[PDB]
């Protein structure tokens, strides 16, 4: 052996919306995503 | 560990809000806390760097 | 999320599975009370307070 090292694995449950923003300006945007309810990022669930 | 509340005092404190037409902010006089003020019906996201 | 529970099914029950629609049926003459309950899930720990 030269090394060992463990990884985490975390198998965890349901939805949330997401934004950094909820108030908008008359022609503003703001851009939404999906987020799990555990916290799972579009990253590991997205694909 | 925590700092001590005597040492924020060399610190640059920055609060972000989204929305601060929903809740506002000020900073009291200790610089570790700040006075929030809800002032119409909604939800707010807040952070501090 | 809100939630919605019979006392009794068989004189009232809710039009659902997972029973967060608010939605009844009328099943016999009776009396039940229908508990709501609202409930926040913590987005850090996922407990539901």
């Amino acid at each position: 052996i030269i090394g060992e090292d463990k990884l985490m694995v975390y198998v965890k449950t349901g939805i949330r919306i997401h934004s950094s923003i909820n108030k908008i300006l008359v022609g503003n945007e703001a851009k939404l995503r999906v987020v799990g309810a555990n916290g799972e990022t579009p990253f590991t669930y997205g694909t | 560990q925590q700092f001590d509340s005597t040492q924020y005092q060399y610190m640059n404190i920055i609060p972000h809000i989204d929305n601060p037409n929903v809740l506002s902010m000020t900073q009291s006089s200790d610089s570790q806390v700040f006075t929030l003020k809800g002032l119409d019906q909604g939800l707010v996201t807040l952070s501090v760097t | 999320d809100v939630s919605f529970v019979s006392s009794d099914p068989s004189i009232v029950n809710l039009s659902g599975r997972e029973d967060l629609v608010g939605e009844l049926v009328a099943l016999k003459v009776g009396e039940a009370t229908i508990k709501a309950i609202a409930q926040i899930v913590d987005p850090i720990t996922g407990k539901k307070t």
